Order: C-alpha cells, then structure tokens, then sequence
DNA sequence: ATCGGATGTATATATCTGACACGTGCCTGGAGACTAGGGAGTAATCCCCTTGGCGGTTAAAACGCGGGGGACAGCGCGTACGTGCGTTTAAGCGGTGCTAGAGCTGTCTACGACCAATTGAGCGGCCTCGGCACCGGGATTCTCGA
DNA sequence: TCGAGAATCCCGGTGCCGAGGCCGCTCAATTGGTCGTAGACAGCTCTAGCACCGCTTAAACGCACGTACGCGCTGTCCCCCGCGTTTTAACCGCCAAGGGGATTACTCCCTAGTCTCCAGGCACGTGTCAGATATATACATCCGAT
C-alpha cells in the first residue's frame, strides 16, 4: 500500500495538419481577419451611402465581430451539405444550397 | 460561467466562459439561439466522417 | 478606396473555414465567400448609415451598428447593447 | 491505504474521516480522473468524468501508486 | 373638410392618427405623421391590388380571390421580400418543376 | 349588434381606381385588411423604437420616413417616401 | 379521450402534399418521418394557442389565438 | 394492353396539384388529431370552428414548403427520391433543430 | 460629467453570492449587462402585446407571468415563475 | 421517326344559385376653435477623439512545387417503388337537438398616477496590488515510416 | 510492428495593468397623502360548438407485376495540401491638429387637452349575374411496333 496521487525530412500526410488547425482554432477566441483591410473595406463600402462618415472606432470592430460570427456559422452549414453529398470537399454549390434552404436567397 | 471558469483553472469569468456556459446547456441555448457573444469563439466539434480511421 | 475586397485574403478565409469545422476546402470558395461577405456588409452598413444620418450626425457610432444588427435578427452582445 | 497526495508537503487521509470518494477503486482502464483545483486559495482534489459514463456503472479511477484485481479486458497485474 | 381629402388621399388620416395615439407608440404623436403613414399604406395597397387585378384578368375572371393575391405577390420581386414570411390562406404554390425531374 | 372597424371600404375605393371594373371577394378583402394591419404595425413599431433611440417623445413625419426607408425594400422605399412627402406637402398648404 | 389519432394522416395525403411541393418519387420510410414532424409542429403551435387562451380566462381556442401563436413564431397568416 | 410508363403519372399529378388551392389532408381526421394533441395542455377545450381550419391551413404551408426544400437536398445528392435523411438536413439547416 | 447607468453592481452582488470567490472581467460584465437589457426588453414587450390583445389598460403581475411562460423554454419557465411568485409574496406581506 | 390509337385535357354552350354590390338609417368618431405649457430648435463653446502622417519590425501573406487522396464517371444487381384493379370503409353531407360559454351591461371600490420633502444609494474619480499574460525549460503524446 | 521527431502540456519566475475597494456628492428612490377610474363581479342573452343519425359514394387499402433507380464497386486523373523561400504591409508607438459631439442657455411654437357640432362609416336588407358545374366534342400527349 502506498499514497496515491495525480502526478509523480518530415511530411505529415495530407489531411492531418487540417485536423490540427481545426482543433487549435475551435478553441481560440481571437479575430481571424486582419484589422486594417477590414477597416478599409468597411470605409469603402460606406461610400455608396454617404460621402464622408467618421466611423467611431468601436463601430468597425463591432462589424468585424458579426462578420466573423456569420461566415463561420455559414461554413458549418455548408459542411453538412458536403457530407450529405457523400464527399469531403466544400464546393460553391454547397454554399448556395445552404443560403437557399436557410432563407437568404429564396 | 463560474463553473466553467473554475474547471478551466482561472478565477475570472470571461466572454469565452459565458459562451461555453450558454452553448453547452440545452435550454439556455434556445433563449440565446440568435445572439452572438463577442469574443466567445465557438464550441469544439468535429464531424465523424472527417475523423481518421 | 477602390477594390479593397481583395483584402479578405485566402488565409483569412481558410482560418474562418477551419473554425467552422471543414476539412478540405475547394479552390473556388474564395470568391463565393467574398461575394457573400460583401452582400452581408452592404445589408448591415446600409441600416447603420440610415440610423446615423437620421440622428443628424456624421459619425457611425457602435450603437448604430448594434441596432442595424439587432434589426436583421442577429443581435450582438458586448458593445453597449 | 486511503492516503492521497495534495502536494509535496501535505496529504489527505480518509481512513476514518472523509467522503464517499474513498469508495472508488483503481482500475487499469479509468473513466474518471483526479485534478487539483484551488478554491479560496487552497488546493482541493476533484474527480472529473474522463469519458461518458452510463447509469449503474462503477466509477473507475487510476490511483498512480508508482497484485491487481483489475478485471479489465486489457490490464496489468500490479497497482504499482 | 376631412383631413384625408385635404391631402388628396383615400385612407382615413383621422383613424390612423387615432391608432397611432392609442397604440402606445410614443408620448406625443406629431402632426404630419398620420398623413405620411396613410399615404404610404395607400400606395402599398394600390401597388398590390394592381398586380392582383392583372393576374385575375389573365385568368379570364373579374373577381380577385386569394389565388390571385398569391400570384401577384410571389411573382413580384420586392413584394415577395416584404411579405417574405406570410402564408396567404387559400393561396397555393407557384407552379415550378426542377429541370432534372421532367424528361 | 357589434361594431368592428376595418379597411374594407378604402381598399375598395383604391381598387376602383386601379381597375374600375373588377371586384374583390370576401376572403381576399380579409387578406388585404390583414396586410394593411401588418404593415401599419411594422412601420409604427420601427418609428417608435427610432424615436426611443434618440431620446425623444414626438413621433413626427421624420421618424415615419426613416422607418419606411428601413423596412421597405429598395424600390418600394423610393416611391413610398415620394408619395409620403408629396402628401404631407399637399396637406401643409 | 382520444388516442393514436396521428395515423389519420394517411399515405395518399402525405403523397399529395409532396406532389404539390414538387416531389416525384417518395421513399417508403418518409410517411412516419413527416408524421413526426407534423406532430412536433402542431404541438409547438397549440402550446402557445392554449397559453393565449388560458390567459384570457376562456375555454374555447379562438382563431385569433392561433393567429397570434403563429405570428409569435415568425409565421404570420393572412385571412383570419 | 396499355400502361403509362412508370413515373409519368407523377408529373401529371404534380401539375394537377400545384395549380389548385384545395386542402390536401382530409378535414375530419385532422380535426381529431389537433383536438387530441391539445389534451396534454388542458381538458375542456372547445376549438372554435374557424380555428382548426386556420391551423390546418398553416400546417399545410409548412409541409409543402418543407418538401420544396427536401427535394433540393435530394437533388444535391444526385438523386430523385427523397429519403428520410433529407428532411433532417432540411430541418437542421434552417435552425428548426 | 453626465452619469450613465447599468446593472454592474447588481450583477456583481449576485456573482458574490453564487461564487463567493470568483470575479468577473470587464467585457464579460458588459455582456451580462446587455443580456439583462435584452431579456428585459423581450419580456416587457411581450407583456405589453399581451396586455393589448385583452384590451386591459395596465401591465400587471400576471401579464408578466404569462410572458415569462411564453418566452422562456420548457424548464426555465417553471423555475422562473416560482422565483417570481416567491418574490412577489415575500414583498406583498411586508 | 412513323403512325394508330387510347387516354387525358381544353373549349364552348346551357343553367342555376348565393355572394357580392348597392341603398338605408343611425350612432359616435372626427373636425374646429382656443389655451397653456413644456418639448424641441438654435446659438456658444469646449475638448475628445478621429484622421492624418512616419519610422521600424517582424509576422503574415504570396508563390511555386511535388504527390497522394478524393471527386467523378461508368456498370451490374436487385429491390423497392409506381401503376392499375378490385375491393372495403369511413368522409362528407344534410338535418336535429342542446347546452356550455362567449359577450355585453351596470355598480362599486381598491389601486395606480401625481405631487412634495428628503435623504442615502450609487455614480464618478483615486489608488493599488494580485491575477494573468509572457517566457523558458522540462516532461509527455501522437503520427508516420520501417 | 517500434523508434524518432514534431507537437502539446505543465511547472516556475516575472512584470504590469485593470478589478476592486474607498470618498464625496449629488439626484432619484422613498414615504405620505390625495383622487379619479380600470376593472372586478353578479347577471342575463343568445350563438355556435358538440354530439348523433342515415346515405352514398369517393377516397383509402391490399395485392400483383414489372422496371427504373439506388447503390456498391472499380477505375482514372487532377488539384488541393503541406512545406519551403521571398516579399509586403499590419502593427505598434508616437505626434499634431481640428471637426464635431456633448453640454449649456434661451426662447418660442407645436401639440395635448377640452368643449362644441355633425357627417361618415357600419350593421342590415335586397337584387342579379359570375362563376361553378355538366355534357359533348375536339385536340394534345404518350406509348407500342416498325
Ligand atoms: C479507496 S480504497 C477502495 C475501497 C475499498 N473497496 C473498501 O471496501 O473500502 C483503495 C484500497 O482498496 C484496495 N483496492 C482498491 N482497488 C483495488 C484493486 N483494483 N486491486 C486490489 N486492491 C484494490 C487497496 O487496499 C487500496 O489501497
Ligand atoms: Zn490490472
């Protein structure tokens, strides 16, 4: 009887680094798009509505959050569609079917 | 949220812990099915057709 | 400010898709995705700018984006909601 | 022995006083593990469910002692 | 001189002002809000009744029935977005068959 | 017996301008009444929230204009705001 | 009381519904699946209908209660 | 003697049903079903006549719509039949599950 | 400066009685604040809509109960209504 | 592809009702006029925070390539689905009866808005130290080729 | 099948900044009291939801046959991934300025609110013609043989 305790070149095959990036991103919680390109994209899109806006620095950021939480979610759905068609790749005809079923195109 | 932040060896509730506490439940998930919790990340999940054999 | 949508580069889309759970991207996704994102951004910033020019000011606040989001079904917690 | 090692200079003794956590046997394949949380600034031993556990199932757990009535499919003859 | 005629409308500006007041929307209803709202509602009901009548005419009838409102709305491209979630009763479906199915 | 008000007669007066010889049935008139109610409630609710945001209490013809710009789709918004401003102009004189 | 009345949604009825929706060759296991789906939808709507009735101290489910129950779920209905 | 080719009566029925506006499910068994589902929430329920039909109407515009999506999923898998693993995808994508 | 308000101190007083040693961050505090505001608006809006259909002119402690029982899912509804009625009883008899 | 026919659908005349459209009273919601008051419009101004620019650096993007896993096409087997026919069965329709419960009206009162004086809860500004991010060096696991 | 090497987790040491407590100071929540009215409630009327009965007849069920499509397998080829090298601009820190977002101070005019006056819209009948069948027949589509 004794006291118990709690303590005392290379080339990965294709498809394994992906299954590792999935696990390392599904556990992180940062933003996955560069901040200056998204800044400029938001400013450039808002030209078509009013010429010279000033975009308080918390607005832009806000958008980015949503812009991730949309795309990510979208991809989830598209994934299923791919797996439904008995394949592993996700194709543009998957995104379109997800957006159609989900109501964004009708 | 506190249960999560403790089972993660921290002592400060943080947006990721609220996202976990919500999306891991089953009824708090329907009350907040449309919201997005800023800086909450996503829940770990990998399909079974994708895991190697 | 012309042709900035190319700023949503390929690795960013790869990372978003990894967090989404997909394993083997195609090669054509990286344009369908920019189209989708541009459509979403137009639909949101239109209402944001409406909310911000109804109040007779020239600065898109964060409450304006929060309202423009909540109005389309997608709320957003954390930015003064 | 019901002794348990909190850290290098402190141990828990549940031979005469303790919880029903003294009724969990060592198995070569465990379905529960033991972590060391710190609540209120003090270390405590909690038991987490390693893999899913169905009802009316015995709670296995690895002692790590460093004979064995293991009874597991794959198993070694020593608790040590 | 009713306040609708003074604007050149057919919708009851008085009744819309009453509804806005008694619907618990804001503390003090403005003056030219009911006029604007009645004009908007009239424009929309005209825009939908025009296509409803058109659809009912091509089918060689003189009475508009829910089938014709269904057709008028779903065939349009911006009313189908306004009424994106409604289910007009006795409306039916827009005839369409996927190309893969027909031989 | 029991008095219930509806938008039947106004819908009829508009039908007699867009098609001077057609006639709505009963079910279709009920549907048009429900449609007018729905759109009224949408626009009124959006104008209410839009006044609450800027910390005001008067719901004036600016809030209804902005709510029409928000709710109605691309093209219907333009013609609706045009008809509205035309009617308020022809009313304030 | 009534029991096992879901079987009244026959095979030709589901068949005609699919045909209106555009289907051309229905599988065999579908009928049970759509019976379950229809039962779930009906339960979810009638729950809110009955809540709206109870709140008004009535014993008849009005038509406006069903309309409000449907509207509260983002499925409005014109004609009642 | 004579026999329509297997599957050609399908399109005839498709065109015949997409063109009408009648109610496809029999009215009385549906009344019984809706009347007995509500037995789990109260007991002395009366179900005013125009309510049931209301429900029924909605409860058709759901199923039809759902099938309009199910077909797509079937067509996605290079198929014609709609097997019960299509309804589940079509209900999980739109967030109903 | 103008003083704006929130639910910070009350969320903190609740955290210091559910987990007497944990402490919330700042962004998580703002998230909990916006969550409370959102649920407040949902419940009060449904309660109003419900106190309108019935032509009542007031929004009483029963419109709120039916609103809570409509919006909240299956089991959260029972516990929510129990806590509510307990609080209202403990308040009226005092 | 070509007919021959066989089934189904579309066209047009007859007729038959019941639901839509119109005219009538009549009841109350809408319009006019006037006043008081507070909410919103307008001028001053101040200081926050957004924009713009610049230098370094280094993290991340871009590009090219080799190849192995995956998408896609092509066939056989066989079963389970459609179509047609003869049965059963209960839906639908009409007609009766009746009683529960919605609905509307008058009487009364308990309850919430409104207003005044006040006072302590909480909100803003000041420290400040402990939790957490960062770095480095062990052990510890996992994948892959042999 | 097991070595190896690449990735991952865990244990200490360290600095720093924001989470939390403290102090003054408002201003909004508290208490008390009044007063009008929203609604509770007892009661009566009437309609419409529920249940039953008889016929008939259209829709549902069971069964047979046969064939079209699901599907499992095999086989190309091609393109997306993993990795290494070169290039770019994101990011961080910093400085300067000025627009416009808040806030304050007056003022006035737009709307609630009340009383007076009446006409428009809603329930109620009555009339007829628009559409639903019904029948006969013509034209279109589809399937077998060749
Ligand atoms: C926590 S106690 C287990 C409780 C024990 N079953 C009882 O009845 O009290 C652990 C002790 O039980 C015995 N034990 C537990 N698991 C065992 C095993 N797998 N084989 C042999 N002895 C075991 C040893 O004496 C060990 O020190
Ligand atoms: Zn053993």
């Amino acid at each position: 009887a004794r006291t118990l305790q709690t303590a005392r070149p290379h080339r990965y095959r294709p498809g394994t680094v992906a299954l590792r990036e999935i696990r390392r991103y599904q556990k992180s919680t940062e933003l996955l798009i560069r901040k200056l390109p998204f800044q400029r994209l938001v400013r450039e899109i808002a030209q078509d509505f009013k010429t010279d806006l000033r975009f308080q620095s918390s607005a832009v950021l806000a958008l980015q959050e949503a812009s991730e939480a949309y795309l990510v979610a979208l991809f989830e759905d598209t994934n299923l569609c791919a797996i439904h068609a008995k394949r592993v790749t996700i194709l543009p005809k998957d995104i379109q079917l997800a957006r159609r079923i989900r109501g964004e195109r009708a | 949220a506190g249960n999560a932040a403790r089972d993660n060896k921290k002592t400060r509730i943080i947006p990721r812990h609220l996202q976990l506490a919500v999306r891991n439940d089953e009824e708090l998930n329907k009350l907040l099915g449309r919201v997005t919790i800023a800086q909450g990340g996503v829940l770990p999940n990998i399909q079974s057709v994708l895991l190697p054999k | 400010l012309r042709d900035n949508i190319q700023g949503i580069t390929k690795p960013a889309i790869r990372r978003l898709a990894r967090r989404g759970g997909v394993k083997r991207i195609s090669g054509l996704i990286y344009e369908e995705t920019r189209g989708v994102l541009k459509v979403f951004l137009e639909n949101v910033i239109r209402d944001a700018v409406t909310y911000t020019e109804h109040a007779k000011r020239k600065t898109v606040t964060a409450m304006d984006v929060v309202y423009a989001l909540k109005r389309q079904g997608r709320t957003l917690y954390g930015f003064g909601g | 022995s019901y002794l348990f090692r909190v850290d290098e200079n402190t141990v828990i003794d549940a031979t005469k006083k303790g919880g029903i956590a003294r009724f969990i046997n060592h198995c070569c394949d465990p379905n529960c593990t033991a972590k060391i949380i710190k609540v209120g600034g003090r270390r405590r031993i909690v038991i987490y469910a390693l893999r899913d556990i169905a009802a009316s199932e015995e709670l296995t757990y690895d002692y790590k002692f460093e004979p064995c009535l293991c009874g597991a499919p794959n198993c070694k003859g020593f608790l040590n | 001189k009713t306040r609708s005629s003074r604007a050149g409308l057919q919708f009851p500006v008085g009744r819309v002002h009453r509804l806005l007041r008694k619907g618990n929307y804001a503390e003090r209803v403005g003056a030219g809000a009911p006029v604007y709202l009645a004009a908007v509602l009239e424009y929309l009901t005209a825009e939908i009744l025009e296509l409803a009548g058109n659809a009912a005419r091509d089918n060689k009838k003189t009475r508009i029935i829910p089938r014709h409102l269904q057709l008028a709305v779903r065939n349009d491209e911006e009313l189908n977005k306004l009424l994106g979630r409604v289910t007009i009763a006795q409306g039916g479906v827009l005839p369409n068959i996927q190309s893969v199915l027909l031989p | 017996k029991t008095r219930k008000e509806s938008y039947a007669i106004y819908v009829y007066k508009v039908l007699k301008q867009v098609h001077p010889d057609t006639g709505i049935s009963s079910k279709a008139m009920s549907i048009m009444n429900s449609f007018v109610n729905d759109v009224f409630e949408r626009i009124a609710g959006e104008a209410s929230r839009l006044a609450h945001y800027n910390k005001r209490s008067t719901i004036t013809s600016r809030e209804i204009q902005t709510a029409v710009r928000l709710l109605l789709p691309g093209e219907l918004a333009k013609h609706a705001v045009s008809e509205g401003t035309k009617a308020v102009t022809c009313y304030t004189s």
